[PDB]
């Protein structure tokens, strides 16, 4: 198993980290942490890197870096805290719907549960309420299910029966009725190990992992400045030892991250099915643990703006479940393992 | 061992929660929760709480209270909480400022201090933590230069809560410097109007915000001296640990587990995937509820027990924190988007956690007290 | 609430714990680290001390201590790492069964569902396999489920259809088409707050509440001679943080499972009480875990030995936290309570 | 970097593979796996492994090898745990003492001894811990005092696995004591048959039981002290560091997450277990992955302390999580019936406390990641 550095990713990863740098952080301490959206303040930097080719391949005219580059743009930009522009143009650009919509509802499973679409009258109506990763009153892509059948559903906005939840970070858009029609299926969100939902959630992974290591790099810097009982916090092992166990966690999941992209590359060009399942609930869970243990680290400072932890801190709160529960994506990585072991 | 409350207690409890429940104090209640990031005046509705006789039960009459036992105040104290009353100022001025003047004042600062603070007129901060002394609160640098019979104050105390709505700050200053770094420290009650004083907003993630306090020189009159002169170290650790209980941060995750479950239940029916999590907090908040009445039973007796005091405040705060981050998955995108009263608590108490296990005493140093024992 | 402690039961745990420190524990590493059953080496301690008549009330002819002093005996008894020759006598008594069996059964959620019992003319035929308290091979109590009615079967030694493993520890008891009649059901195992189940739940949280304890003790004393770098291990704090919190959750299982035993005992006299059996238990079943789990990591290696004493809480523990049930299950038991409960108040 | 194996190195394992599912491997894997607290002689079943040329396929041909890449020597090691060898041995024999003579020892004293390791026929074992140096090993106290151009070895060393079936003892003593802490010592390949060894058990809960050896006055030959005199402090480090991959751990945590498996698929439909399985299999995924990143490493001559402590951390932890889940999973009748599958998880359970114990705590492993944190070199 060669897991020794490739030269094209490691200039991409450089060029990304060096642009991003640039790029103003908000400057909050209440309100939404980053600027979410296709148009972000990041967006311009991800234009002129030409990231929209990223994941095109060798066949029609794109870089070729595969999977694996999204994976790569969604960690810098976690990492940076300074939002995702990509996530949501990358789902679409997948299915090759045009960019421009925000998606929504990927936090109920079973997937597209959050958004029911009845069969009724001589058509379809969407009910529920879902989280969505950009503005609630712009075009959607909504995670809905069928009958059982888990879609993703274009919707334009001011769709009747359609209500924008703004105001409230992330964004939530709700359904009455709203009524579609099989021209609106933009694609199938099943469970192929290379389909878009299997690629949507190894970058969420990746943000996860980005956010979860940006935060654990304050703590690590603040807890080698700040002395007390004239020590530095990092040499007191209740601060040492959980800064270092996230830093396993970190590594743990980079690990299932990169293996899953690069799974799903290997597939385009065993335990194949679970591996966006594995990353995506190793990352919340280690998003989650990393950010707990970086704010007791930090003290009282990890609540103000003397230090920066509370972007991630707010991040985390809202991104470790935007794709699921980790305990439920794990129940069906759980079920999914159980079966092979019967047959 | 009797786990549950006399038929005289639950009498004081339902009269208490009667008066909490008048139109008055809950229209007061409403206007001065914090949420979204916003900290209201709660004045108005302390007065109305002091008019009522509900802040310093247990103290003297003398100064305001109503010679109740402890464990009546701790009864009003839970009772304060569940009729939503913001309970930070509270905290501050009752339990801990006013009962170190009980503990350490002498006879007149009692009387010229204290009542209007059981009459919820004036109120109190705690003014400690300085930039550079944290955990290691020893290496404060705040000077008490004499000034005739008074002193002036010159140092920097941060972190504190409630300070600018606040007229009192209890402060620790070195009175005879570079005696040592746990010698010469006093604490004096001083007036936040003075000269020279300087109250700021730190921001905080949290709701309520953090203060940042500047002393220049600030004149203190020598009967603002709370305690024996150059004795602040030892009396400030005996007043704190008095004040650990755990209370507060049991009523912290009862109010959030309980909002947790009013989503749940105003959302159509099974729910089978919280059920674990609803039960574990449930019998936790059950062994924190009877921990944290362990060391009232205790301080209601007149023994101070710190290791028992450190492992009520270590399993309420962790618990409080744990069910604030759980709780705060539950409310679903539409109960968001209408804002929910559970999702409006929980929206705080998510942002309000991280704290928990930092204030009066971190985790870290409550596992040191515990270490003792052995 | 008051929580000074009753003079009574302190003189009673201290004349528990200094005559079951008389009994001599089982020498080996390997093997069954107790002897337990209803005639253990224990037993005469708790004969001597009146024990069976402790939870019979004083008009039946006990001495009216009530459930409380049960928990207590089955603390010490787990402290003592002795064995526990109290819990299965005490089930039955409370069911006006005589004693003398091994109880079975009851690692299955829900009650009783590892034996099932389908109808028959004259009674039923229990199948399945069961996890014993005693010997296998004697007398025996089982939980065992009628068409979804839990209920707590005597079953003599020789029955056909039963065999008894006693290779492995904690034994094991298994049922093909064993015969019942309804004479022999010694009683309903449902989730009455004083019931039967209930009070046996509660003692079982116990035995683990002085299980944990005994183990939490031994690290504490090792960690305090134990010297590598020039200072006490309990001076590390990579050490003794992991010490300092299992404390917390062995006082936050005192809290519950002596508040647990106090509200059965109102009850028989005289919010939440229905779970009360349940939250105790499943508090101690993860606390004997997690505290041994940081006993044993305290004190390196010499926690595997017999240099001391903890490889005995070690396998009791594993055999002990999940024989009434898995913590998780009872939480999600006590989760649909209180939820339902909340439903109700909407 | 590139998941999963080469064609060429599938193909390898295949063939490793298929050698260990012979009549003769699998009747001498069922006699000699520890079980139920007995501990069975092993020394004709690793004959067996030598004969077959699998022990130490990495090693020069001269001493006993096939000249293999290092990673082909671990993806034996995958192979011999999956296929029921019991591994303590090899990881005592070939792993530690015999990449110990590779890396320090002279042509005189690398070719005395390492052929018949690579062979199977003699074993040895770490004699390193003492009653008063467990984690702090620099307060060793055994005293290798001279005699002529050789030493007489007074100490007591405890805590060894395997020793009373083993011929050698790769020995810490000090060759100069009075010269501060971690000065003066130095390492002895003591032939565990010389007259003032007494070797005996320590009980411990665990199937393989732990070990007391005495010495009193033991004599041993000068060309058996390897790497330079008094230099053996330095050398113990690096020959651990170099040790540690995480893969004997891995392999633990992938056969007991497999046996859970088993016994509960040979029984009737398990909603509680599957977050378990779960979050077990994704944790052996990373863990697998961590485990070939320092084997990678090492196969390219880069030694990073940092990774191999994340991973010997992870790697342990995560055998402890599993051993301890599925210990409880095996229902009643499976414990009764003594299916294969009990038995393996009644030996985990009781093994499971040792592994966040051996070849370096937890602790110690956490206090080595700190180590990165003071670098510059972090990101
Ligand atoms: C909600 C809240 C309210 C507060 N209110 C007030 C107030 O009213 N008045 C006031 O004066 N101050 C107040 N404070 C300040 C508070 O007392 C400090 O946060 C606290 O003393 C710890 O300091 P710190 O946050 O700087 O942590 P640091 O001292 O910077 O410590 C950082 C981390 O290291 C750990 N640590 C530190 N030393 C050790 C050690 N020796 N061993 C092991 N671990 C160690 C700590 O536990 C913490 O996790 C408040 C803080 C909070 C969070
Ligand atoms: C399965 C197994 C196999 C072994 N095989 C061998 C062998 O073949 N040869 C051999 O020589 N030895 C062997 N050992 C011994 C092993 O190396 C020792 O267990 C270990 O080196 C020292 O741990 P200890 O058990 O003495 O614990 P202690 O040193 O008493 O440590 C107690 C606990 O405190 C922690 N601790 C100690 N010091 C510190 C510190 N400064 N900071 C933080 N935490 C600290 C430890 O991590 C541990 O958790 C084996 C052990 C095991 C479990």
């Amino acid at each position: 198993m060669d897991l020794t550095p490739d030269p094209l990713l490691v200039q991409l990863r450089g060029a990304l980290r060096t642009a991003l740098a640039g790029v103003p952080v908000r400057s909050g301490v209440h309100g939404p942490p980053v600027a979410d959206g296709p148009s972000g303040p990041a967006r311009e930097v991800l234009d002129r890197l030409g990231a929209a080719d990223f994941e095109r391949p060798a066949s029609a005219g794109g870089l070729g870096l595969g999977l694996t580059a999204g994976v790569v743009v969604a960690e810098e930009l976690g990492r940076a805290a300074c939002g995702n522009p990509y996530r949501a143009d990358a789902l679409a650009a997948s299915l090759g719907h045009p960019g421009g919509a925000a998606s929504a509802g990927w936090e109920a499973l079973p997937v597209g549960a959050g958004v029911t679409a009845t069969a009724r009258a001589g058509g379809w109506d969407l009910t529920g309420a879902a989280t969505a990763d950009g503005p609630a009153d712009g075009p959607l892509l909504v995670a809905a299910r069928a009958g059982g059948e888990p879609l993703l559903v274009a919707v334009e906005p001011g769709a009747p029966g359609l209500t924008a939840g703004t105001g409230c970070w992330p964004q939530v858009v709700r359904f009455e009725a709203t009524p579609v029609t099989p021209a609106d299926v933009v694609g199938a969100l099943d469970d192929s190990p290379t389909g878009p939902l299997a690629r949507a959630r190894l970058r969420q992974a990746a943000y996860l992992l980005g956010v979860a290591d940006g935060a654990h790099r304050i703590a690590v810097r603040h807890a080698g400045v700040r002395r007390q009982f004239d020590t530095r916090l990092r040499d007191l092992p209740a601060v040492a030892f959980p800064l270092a166990r996230a830093m396993v966690a970190l590594r743990a999941t980079r690990a299932v991250v990169y293996r899953g992209a690069s799974l799903v590359d290997s597939q385009d060009a065993a335990g194949t099915g679970t591996a966006p399942l594995v990353a995506l609930a190793t990352a919340a869970e280690t998003a989650r643990d990393v950010v707990r243990s970086c704010m007791q680290a930090c003290g009282v400072r990890a609540m103000t703006d003397e230090l920066g932890l509370h972007r991630y801190f707010r991040l985390v709160a809202a991104e470790a479940g935007r794709y699921g529960e980790p305990a439920a994506l794990w129940r069906l990585a759980g079920a999914a393992r159980l079966d092979r072991a019967r047959r | 061992m009797r786990y549950g409350f006399t038929e005289e207690q639950q009498r004081f409890r339902a009269d208490v929660r009667q008066a909490l429940r008048s139109a008055e104090v809950r229209a007061a209640v409403a206007d001065a929760t914090p949420a979204d990031g916003v900290e209201p005046d709660m004045r108005t509705l302390y007065r109305l709480l002091g008019k009522l006789g509900l802040l310093a039960v247990h103290w003297p009459a003398e100064f305001g209270g109503a010679d109740r036992p402890l464990t009546d105040a701790a009864i009003v104290a839970e009772e304060l909480v569940r009729a939503g009353v913001p309970d930070t100022l509270h905290v501050n001025t009752i339990q801990i400022v006013g009962q170190f003047l009980l503990m350490a004042g002498s006879a007149e600062q009692k009387r010229r201090h204290l009542p209007a603070l059981a009459q919820g007129e004036r109120f109190a901060s705690v003014l400690y933590t300085e930039p550079d002394a944290g955990s290691d609160l020893g290496a404060l640098r705040t000077v008490a230069e004499p000034d005739g019979d008074g002193y002036r104050l010159t140092g920097t105390k941060v972190f504190s809560l409630k300070t600018r709505f606040v007229d009192l700050g209890l402060c620790a200053a070195r009175t005879t410097p570079g005696a040592g770094k746990y010698q010469g420290i006093s604490l004096f009650l001083v007036d936040l109007t003075a000269p020279g004083v300087t109250v700021s907003v730190i921001p905080g993630v949290s709701d309520e915000q953090f203060h940042r306090v500047d002393l220049d020189a600030v004149p203190v009159s020598g009967d603002d001296l709370i305690g024996a002169r150059d004795q602040g170290w030892p009396l400030l650790n005996e007043a704190l640990a008095i004040e650990r209980t755990g209370l507060d941060y049991f009523l912290k995750a009862e109010r959030w587990l309980e909002a947790a479950l009013e989503a749940l239940a105003d959302r159509d029916p099974t729910h089978d995937a919280h059920l674990e999590h609803i039960g574990r907090f449930d019998g936790a908040l059950a062994a924190d509820h009877v921990l944290a009445w362990e060391v009232l039973t205790g301080l209601a007796s007149g023994r101070v027990d710190p290791v028992t005091a450190a492992v009520a405040k270590y399993h309420s705060s962790e618990l409080a924190r744990d069910v604030a981050e759980w709780a705060a998955g539950v409310p679903d995108p539409g109960q968001r988007a209408d804002r929910a009263p559970a999702a409006v608590v929980l929206d705080s108490a998510y942002r309000e956690a991280p704290g928990l296990t930092l204030s009066a005493g971190t985790s870290e140093v409550m596992l040191q007290i515990m270490a003792t024992a052995f």
